């Protein structure tokens, strides 16, 4: 597991994990909530 | 032709003369370095300015400097 | 003997050098009386690719 | 009016580029730091990296955000 | 009603744009049976359109001579009039996250530099320290201010590579 | 070297076919270069301006329109076979010049017999600004 | 002699080399000191020549690389089949191909994308596709989505099998170098085995499966009650009524009575009028004859049983006096250099892809494909560009072989050495014909533009004015039209409707109609010849001068991909063969862009259109004979007369094509930074940014460096090509979807 | 839209100013090449050494800045 998780920790996988996390977060915000323009609570 | 100058920062790895395929550079004895060698340019009129000696120079900044200008039939690399 | 201690961290004040105002490690200091006897090794390469260079006595002081 | 505006604007811009190029020519050809040591010119040359970096920052920031809203709209 | 912009609730061009969008959206509705899945998707799109037009109105938003809502950028004018939600609060909203990324990048750079061969740490990330710093960056401006006063944030230029001009 | 060698007109040349890359009208009008070496056996080399040519057991002769071709062939021979050849220059009037080491033991060595030329005892970057040498005809690096 | 030499377990299966990203290269095995280490890592990733000097390990590496690419392509094909199975209107399109546009990509309703789910008909919404998969799934008889699901799952299974095969054939059981050097066995097995077996299997599938399904499809029978192909396969009674020769039951095949098979192995020229594609019986006899031709050609070489041909003997025996040694050593080069075989295979693959595009635009081999103008245009343009890319890569890898794997020992007076010898003559004559073609094509265009601008249309090079009639092409057209009359009397009609006399039409739209060639076609064809001659000049000069040159005699020792040899000799920038390929990519781009512009304009102005009772009306006003002679006519009547739907695509189903168009404009324009500029300015700017990050202590441990000169050129050409390709793709697809 | 195009104009002026100012300040010296004053104002490059020195002169900075000037006007 150590030998594989060392590869898992390199930049291309980090280039996915942050990308998947932030992308999916923005998809769920734009999905459950409609498209707004004003931050009036 | 071009002007090739060698400064006192040279310490003599005798590799700048191998990277030059024009026999411009030569190595003279010296006393300012451990290797007791210093680059010299006797046939500086036969240089084209390809800067391969600059690629081969390991000192920072470079001991050998090649300055362009005043081009001729031999420094332009024409066989015609 | 005439230069800094071997292995000590030093600062280079050579203007035209890539390692101006940087910290390097002394690897050897020549005692034969040459132009640039203080030879130092740096952790970061230059644009050419080398990591070591030689400097004079006046270009090497201890960093604060 | 349109031709006059566009002509004099392009003339002004080319003259701007020439002004900056000839200022660079001044900086390389005839500039003595020993003659003017510690003055405004030497001090501007002293922190030139800060000036270039801040110009790069404001250019990057303007381009990033302006293209962001243009693509968004 | 600043800069000659009517509110979106009392704008004729805003309602004409809404009627035009409802007309073209209902144009595609006549080509499908009401019990179909494209009909449900078109109905949900129309509901999202109506909800967006309703929520964009009655929120202080204004528009002028186009039917498209406008944003007020000047602070104070967006504070005396109810327009701080357009750009004033998103300004601090972005800056908090922007300072979050800059702070955790700085702490990771500082932590990795005090380690043997630190160039490998940039291409070989470590997860537990990066994730710990990721969840320890909520108070980024509080860490940024204290480092600013004491010199740990900045660095004097005697150990900074400077141009040889 | 110990004595400067003069090339022999009698020496043979390697067998080769017709190559478009070769001597031009600059050989007639201006100078051209001639390379000589002595071979132990028949080996195959590649000319810097053409294809492949089988060389002759013994002395050999190559004519190159440029000195760079001559030193490229020299480096190829020295790397591939430890050959150590030498080249010359033949002018339009028949004058012969020796450019490959006049000391004879190559620029890689020193031989304690050549004088340092175009060498500055100052460091690089210690040169004066062009304003200090303006309207003088001398460059800062030429001082 | 030929055997299976395999080494078992040469490489352990572990993530040890996955842990350290830089392991293939000893220069990259130290560490990432500079930011150019990453680009060198992703650049030398698959360059197996400098990883090791052993040819056996390189052969194993490329074998499993091809296995991985095959698995990737199988995954992609399985995904396409799954998309057609799940998110598609294939069932609706089968019952109405002339009124329902194909669609196989369904977007999410997440952010405004519901407008992209266009009303393609059949109670379905989605992205209107252009690959023509529905036409292929109608040719190869496919009725329901269950069959597409089964095909997708089988493709996924075969992709997993291919990936496991790559893992096995590298890590577990790696073949030796003698296994890869069995060229005769390779050629026999990939001629008789691969090509011949696939052609025979496809002919059998067409005869037993596709022929009855396509016979029932164009007869008006709904696909719901069409019998499944296994019923046709097992039961001779059902297949006997559609084709009476099946009642004989393989009797005429062994009794040499093949004339009885003239019902479903027909020899007919033209297209099926009901569907617009080629007759499936003609394709069945075609693939059967191709299988015959590849079965007989796959038993030519000698491998283990004495009889056959030895390729070394064939090469060494063909020697002609103006060539000296004739093909003397080429067997030794092609059995030891991967790059030479890569160049040959890529060149032939690219040229054959060009033939594929031309012969699909000429004869549509799929039902309801000719009337689907978008699928035809997309197929032609796509295979056009893929063929061009393969040809440019062939030139690149030929130059790589020249730099690396070429040695002067084996070749003395052979063809390759003599091509090296007279390379200056070849380059000079190619330059002469380049200048000649460029002048009397483009100067003709400029002269026509000038005479139009000077108000003298009678002095132009047009049909109304003095003309350059393409007599040879028109004579070939007339010969091919009259070919079934005399030279091929057994053909029902002409092999294509390019030169015919009749117009076929399905659903009220023109499927394929005769094509007239005039002065404008002459001008564009000689423009194409000029452009291809220039591109081949650039590639051939880069290949020939990669080893040595009159400028740089030691270019061989400087490697293949190097930026320059310095500013010497006036500046030897872009002197490497890699930069020759870098320029040839742009010249390819210009060539294929003008070619597909000619294709789109000619087919929209003289082929594509809607048939009426009062004559045939095309998509345009038939202005190709009047506007393609001038540059301004080309511009106004092709790039401005069209693209009016791309700009007004907003708010509609094809607005994503307008977005893609403008993003392609962005990327095409963004490339010119990496093309015009250099590195020293960018390096100094990076130094200033490094100082800025140093001031407040966010200095990265890895030193930020500017991109390399070769790296910058690669980024520039990649962004330029991607932008141009996507620009033409968006414009072509939007124009052909909103109109056709 | 007038505001957006004004800020795009400001971006163009800012980027042109950035490149021209950087070329003027780096006209005599830089970390990649301190001795730029010895090579004249308009020189091609220094060679492929030190990673590559293409377009290192202040003349090259002007030449790259003319494109941005043309785009801005
Ligand atoms: C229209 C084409 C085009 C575009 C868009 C740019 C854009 C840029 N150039 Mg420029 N340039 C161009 C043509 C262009 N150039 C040409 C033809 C030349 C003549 C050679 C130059 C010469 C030139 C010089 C000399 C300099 C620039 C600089 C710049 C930057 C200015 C900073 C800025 O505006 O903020 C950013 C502007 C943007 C447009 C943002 C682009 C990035 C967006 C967000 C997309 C990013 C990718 C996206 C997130 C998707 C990710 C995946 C994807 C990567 C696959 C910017 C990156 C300056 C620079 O880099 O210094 C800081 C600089 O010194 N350029
Ligand atoms: C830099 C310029 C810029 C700006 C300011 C915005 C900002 C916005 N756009 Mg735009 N957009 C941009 C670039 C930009 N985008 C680009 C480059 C594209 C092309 C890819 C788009 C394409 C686009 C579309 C197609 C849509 C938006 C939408 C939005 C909104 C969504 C914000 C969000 O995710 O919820 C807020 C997110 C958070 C609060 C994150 C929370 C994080 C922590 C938890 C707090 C917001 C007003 C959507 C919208 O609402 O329409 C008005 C919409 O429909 N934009
Ligand atoms: C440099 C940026 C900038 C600019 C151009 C403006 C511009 C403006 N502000 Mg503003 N402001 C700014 C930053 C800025 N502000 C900041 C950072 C704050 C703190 C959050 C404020 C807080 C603020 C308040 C509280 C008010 C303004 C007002 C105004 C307007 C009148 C200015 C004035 O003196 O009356 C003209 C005087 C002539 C002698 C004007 C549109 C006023 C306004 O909206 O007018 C009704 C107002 O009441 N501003
Ligand atoms: C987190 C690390 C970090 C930090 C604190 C900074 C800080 C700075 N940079 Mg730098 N930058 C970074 C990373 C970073 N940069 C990276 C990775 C790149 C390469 C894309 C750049 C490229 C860059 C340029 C080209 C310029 C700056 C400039 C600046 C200054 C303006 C502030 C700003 O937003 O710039 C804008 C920064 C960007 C547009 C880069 C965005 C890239 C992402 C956001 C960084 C990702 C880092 C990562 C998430 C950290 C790892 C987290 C850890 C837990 C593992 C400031 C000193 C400007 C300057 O000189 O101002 C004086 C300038 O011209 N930077
Ligand atoms: C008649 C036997 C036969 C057949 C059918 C093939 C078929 C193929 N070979 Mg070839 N090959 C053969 C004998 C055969 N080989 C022999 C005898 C040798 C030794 C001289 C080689 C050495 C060889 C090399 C060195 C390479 C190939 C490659 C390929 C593939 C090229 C990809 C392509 O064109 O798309 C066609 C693609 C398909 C048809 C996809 C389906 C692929 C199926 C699963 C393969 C089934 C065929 C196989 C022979 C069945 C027996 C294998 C068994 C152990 C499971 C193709 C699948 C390339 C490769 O690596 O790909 C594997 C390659 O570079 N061949
Ligand atoms: C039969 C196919 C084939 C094969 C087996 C090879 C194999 C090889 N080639 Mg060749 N090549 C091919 C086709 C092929 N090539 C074609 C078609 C071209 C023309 C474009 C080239 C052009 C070419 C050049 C110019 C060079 C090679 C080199 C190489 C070697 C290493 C390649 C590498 O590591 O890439 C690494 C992989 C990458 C860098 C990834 C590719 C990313 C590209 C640049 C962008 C792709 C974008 C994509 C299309 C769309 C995405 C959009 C984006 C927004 C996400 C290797 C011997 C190099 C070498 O040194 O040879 C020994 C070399 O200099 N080849
Ligand atoms: C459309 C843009 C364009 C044009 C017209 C040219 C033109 C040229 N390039 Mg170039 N090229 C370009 C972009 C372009 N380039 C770009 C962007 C690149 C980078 C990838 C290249 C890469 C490249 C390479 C790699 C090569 C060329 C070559 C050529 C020449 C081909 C000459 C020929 O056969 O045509 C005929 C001539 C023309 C089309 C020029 C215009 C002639 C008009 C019609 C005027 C006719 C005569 C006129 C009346 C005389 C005026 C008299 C007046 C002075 C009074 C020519 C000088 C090749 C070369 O050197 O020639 C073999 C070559 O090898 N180019
Ligand atoms: C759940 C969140 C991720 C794991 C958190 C725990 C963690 O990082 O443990 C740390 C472990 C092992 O920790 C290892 O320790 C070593 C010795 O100190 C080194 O520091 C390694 O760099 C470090 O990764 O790593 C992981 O669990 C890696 C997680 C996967 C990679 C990042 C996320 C990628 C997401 C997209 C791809 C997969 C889908
Ligand atoms: C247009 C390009 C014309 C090239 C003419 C020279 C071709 C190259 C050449 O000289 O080839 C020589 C070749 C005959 O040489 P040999 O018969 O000895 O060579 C044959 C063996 O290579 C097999 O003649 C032709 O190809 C005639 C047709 C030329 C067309
Ligand atoms: C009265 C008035 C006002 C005010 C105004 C003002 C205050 C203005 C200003 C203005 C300004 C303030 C401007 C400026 C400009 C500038 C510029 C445009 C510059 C340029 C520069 C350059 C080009 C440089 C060059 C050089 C170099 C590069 C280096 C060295 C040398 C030299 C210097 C030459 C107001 C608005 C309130 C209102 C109305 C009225
Ligand atoms: C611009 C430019 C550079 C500078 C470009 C560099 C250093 C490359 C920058 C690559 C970036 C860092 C890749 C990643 C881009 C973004 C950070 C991605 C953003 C993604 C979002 C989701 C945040 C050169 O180095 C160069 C070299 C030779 C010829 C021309 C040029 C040239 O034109
Ligand atoms: S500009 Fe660049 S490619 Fe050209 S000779 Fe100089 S360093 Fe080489």
């Amino acid at each position: 597991m150590k030998d594989f998780t060392t590869y898992l920790s390199t930049a291309p996988v980090v280039g996915l994990g942050w990308a998947i996390f932030t992308s999916g977060l923005l998809i769920e915000i734009n999905r459950f909530f409609p498209d707004p323009l004003v931050f009036s609570f | 032709a071009h002007v090739v100058k060698i400064y006192d920062t040279c310490i003599g790895c005798t590799q700048c003369v191998r990277a030059c395929p024009l026999d411009v550079l030569e190595m003279v004895p010296w006393d300012g370095c451990k290797a007791a060698q210093m680059a010299s340019s006797p046939r500086t009129e036969d240089c084209v300015g390809c800067k391969r000696c600059e690629t081969a120079c390991p000192t920072d900044f470079l001991s050998v400097r090649v300055y362009l200008g005043n081009e001729s039939t031999r420094s332009l690399g024409l066989a015609y | 003997e005439i230069g800094p201690k071997r292995g000590s961290l030093v600062k280079v004040l050579r203007p035209e050098s890539y390692w101006y105002n940087q910290v390097g490690k002394v690897v050897s200091v020549d005692q034969s009386g040459i132009r640039y006897p203080v030879v130092v090794r740096f952790e970061n390469q230059n644009y050419a690719g080398v990591s070591t260079n030689n400097y004079a006595l006046d270009e090497v002081t201890d960093p604060p | 009016q349109a031709s006059l505006y566009t002509h004099h604007q392009y003339i002004a811009g080319f003259i701007m580029c020439g002004a900056f190029a000839h200022g660079a020519i001044f900086f390389i050809r005839d500039y003595d730091p020993e003659q003017n040591k510690g003055n405004v010119l030497a001090r501007v040359l002293d922190h030139k990296e800060a000036i270039i970096s801040h110009l790069s920052w404001v250019s990057l920031f303007l381009g990033f955000h302006t293209l962001g809203l243009y693509v968004h709209n | 009603d600043i800069a000659g912009l009517t509110p979106c609730s009392e704008s004729k061009a805003y309602n004409k744009l809404e009627r035009k969008e409802l007309k073209v959206l209902d144009k595609r509705l006549k080509k499908y049976e009401p019990g179909s899945a494209p009909y449900l998707a078109l109905q949900a799109t129309k509901e999202r359109t109506e909800n967006r037009f309703k929520t964009y109105a009655k929120q202080g938003l204004l528009c002028g001579n186009d039917g498209l809502p406008h944003l007020i950028s000047d602070p104070g004018l967006a504070l005396r009039f109810n327009h701080a939600g357009e750009v004033f609060i998103p300004t601090f909203g972005f800056l908090y996250v922007a300072g979050y990324i800059g702070h955790v990048g700085r702490q990771y750079i500082i932590l990795s530099k005090e380690d043997a061969k630190p160039t490998d740490k940039e291409i070989i990330l470590d997860v537990p320290l990066a994730l710990k710093l990721a969840f320890q960056g909520w108070a980024w401006p509080l860490a940024s201010i204290q480092e600013l006063r004491n010199g740990s944030l900045l660095e004097k230029d005697e150990n900074i590579t400077v141009s040889p001009r | 070297p110990w004595k400067q060698p003069e090339l022999d007109p009698d020496t043979p040349s390697p067998i080769f076919g017709g190559s478009t890359g070769g001597l031009l009208r600059k050989a007639q009008v201006e100078e051209f270069y001639v390379t000589t070496w002595e071979s132990p056996k028949e080996q195959i080399f590649e000319m810097p301006t053409g294809g492949a040519a089988i060389m002759r057991k013994g002395p050999n002769l190559l004519k190159l329109a440029r000195k760079e071709h001559c030193l490229a062939l020299t480096t190829q021979l020295r790397t591939k076979f430890r050959m150590s050849p030498c080249f010359y220059r033949v002018y339009a009037d028949g004058k012969v010049e020796y450019l490959h080491p006049k000391d004879g033991v190559y620029p890689e060595k020193v031989n304690a017999g050549r004088v340092g030329v175009n060498q500055n005892m100052r460091s690089i970057g210690k040169n004066v600004d062009p304003i200090k040498v303006k309207f003088t005809g001398s460059e800062p690096f030429e001082i | 002699k030929v055997k299976i030499a395999v080494d078992r377990n040469p490489v352990e299966t572990n993530f040890e080399k996955w842990a350290k990203p830089g392991h293939f290269s000893r220069a990259l095995a130290k560490g990432p000191n500079t930011t150019t280490w990453i680009w060198n890592l992703h650049a030398d990733a698959h360059d197996f020549d400098n990883h090791t000097s052993d040819l056996e390990e390189i052969s194993r590496k490329v074998f499993s690389a091809h296995f991985g690419q095959l698995g990737i392509i199988l995954i992609w094909l399985s995904g396409m089949y799954f998309h057609g199975a799940r998110f598609s209107n294939y069932e609706g399109w089968l019952s109405d191909p002339t009124h329902i546009k194909p669609s196989a990509q369904v977007v999410w309703p997440i952010v405004g994308q519901e407008i992209l789910n266009g009303d393609v008909g059949g109670g379905f919404q989605g992205i209107q596709i252009t690959s023509g998969f529905f036409q292929l799934w109608r040719a190869s008889g496919i009725t329901s989505e269950l069959q597409l699901y089964s095909t997708a799952i089988g493709g996924l299974v075969l992709a997993a099998a291919c990936f496991f095969a790559g893992w096995f054939h590298y890590h577990k059981a790696a073949p030796k170098l003698e296994w890869f050097q069995n060229v005769e066995s390779m050629l026999n097995h990939h001629l008789a085995g691969l090509l011949g077996l696939g052609s025979l299997a496809w002919a059998g599938h067409q005869i037993h499966v596709s022929l009855p399904v396509n016979k029932l499809l164009d007869a008006g029978v709904d696909p719901k009650e069409i019998p499944l192909p296994h019923e046709f396969l097992l039961n001779q009674s059902i297949i006997a009524d559609l084709y009476p020769s099946f009642s004989k039951g393989l009797a005429p095949f062994f009794t040499l009575n093949w004339a009885e098979y003239s019902d479903f192995l027909t020899f007919k020229g033209g297209l099926n009028p009901v569907t617009g594609g080629l007759w499936l019986s003609d394709t069945a006899h075609h693939h059967l004859a191709i299988a015959v031709l590849f079965l007989v050609a796959g038993h030519q070489y000698r491998t283990n049983w004495g009889i056959g041909h030895s390729i070394k003997d064939i090469l060494e025996s063909h020697k002609g006096p103006f060539t000296g040694n004739g093909h003397a050593g080429l067997y030794e080069i092609l059995t030891t250099s991967w790059h030479a075989q890569l160049a040959i295979n890529l060149a032939l693959f690219g040229s054959l892809s060009i033939i594929v595009a031309h012969h699909m635009y000429a004869m549509p081999p799929y039902p309801y494909l000719a009337t689907d103008y978008g699928t035809q245009l997309s197929l032609f343009t796509h295979h056009m560009w893929i063929g061009g890319f393969c040809v440019v890569g062939a030139g690149a890898h030929a130059a790589i072989f020249m730099v690396r794997d070429y040695d002067p020992t084996n070749n003395y007076n052979n063809l390759l050495d003599r091509v090296i010898r007279h390379r200056d003559a070849i380059i000079s004559h190619l330059n002469w014909v380049s200048i000649f073609l460029g002048f009397h094509s483009f100067g003709l265009y400029i002269h026509n533009d000038t005479m139009s601008a000077l108000g003298r249309p009678q002095d132009m090079f047009s049909d109304t004015a003095i003309q350059l009639q393409p007599v040879f092409a028109q004579w070939i057209q007339n010969t091919h039209f009259t070919a079934p009359q005399l030279t091929a009397p057994n053909a029902l009609a002409a092999t294509s409707l390019t030169w015919g006399g009749d117009v076929v039409a399905v659903g009220g739209k023109v499927a394929m109609m005769p094509i007239a060639l005039g002065t404008s076609d002459f001008l564009v064809h000689h423009i194409h010849a000029f452009t291809i001659h220039v591109t081949v000049l650039i590639l051939l000069k880069g290949v020939l001068f990669a080893r040595s040159s009159r400028l740089i005699p030691d270019k061989a020792n400087l490697g293949f991909r190097f930026p320059c040899d310095g500013p010497g000799r006036g500046g030897t920038c872009q002197v490497s063969a890699w930069d020759h390929v870098f320029l040839g990519l742009f010249w390819m781009y210009n060539s294929l862009s003008i070619v597909i512009f000619h294709f789109s304009w000619k087919m929209q102005s003289d082929v594509w259109g809607t048939v009426t009772d009062s004559g045939v009306s095309h998509i345009t006003g038939g202005n190709f004979a009047q506007s393609a002679n001038t540059i301004n006519g080309w511009l106004r009547d092709f790039l401005w007369a069209q693209s009016s739907q791309v700009i007004q695509s907003y708010g509609s189903a094809l607005s994503a094509y307008g977005l893609m168009f403008l993003g392609a404009h962005f990327v095409w324009a963004f490339s010119l930074m990496f093309l015009f500029s250099g590195r020293g300015y960018w390096q100094e700017l990076i130094e200033s940014i490094v100082w800025a990050h140093n001031k407040l202590r966010v200095a990265p441990s890895i030193q930020p460096r500017a991109l390399s000169i070769t790296q910058g050129r690669a980024v520039g050409v990649a962004h330029y090509l991607l932008g141009g390709i996507a620009t033409t793709w968006s414009f072509f697809l939007a124009r052909i979807i909103a109109v056709g | 839209g007038d505001f957006l195009v004004h800020h795009a104009i400001a971006l163009g002026l800012h980027t042109t100013t950035l490149i021209l100012v950087k070329g003027a300040l780096d006209a005599r010296g830089s970390k990649l090449m301190p001795d730029k004053k010895d090579f004249g104002y308009s020189f091609p490059c220094d060679g492929p050494g030190r990673g590559g020195t293409c377009d290192i002169s202040a003349y090259d900075a002007f030449y790259l800045a003319v494109f941005w000037m043309l785009n801005t006007i």
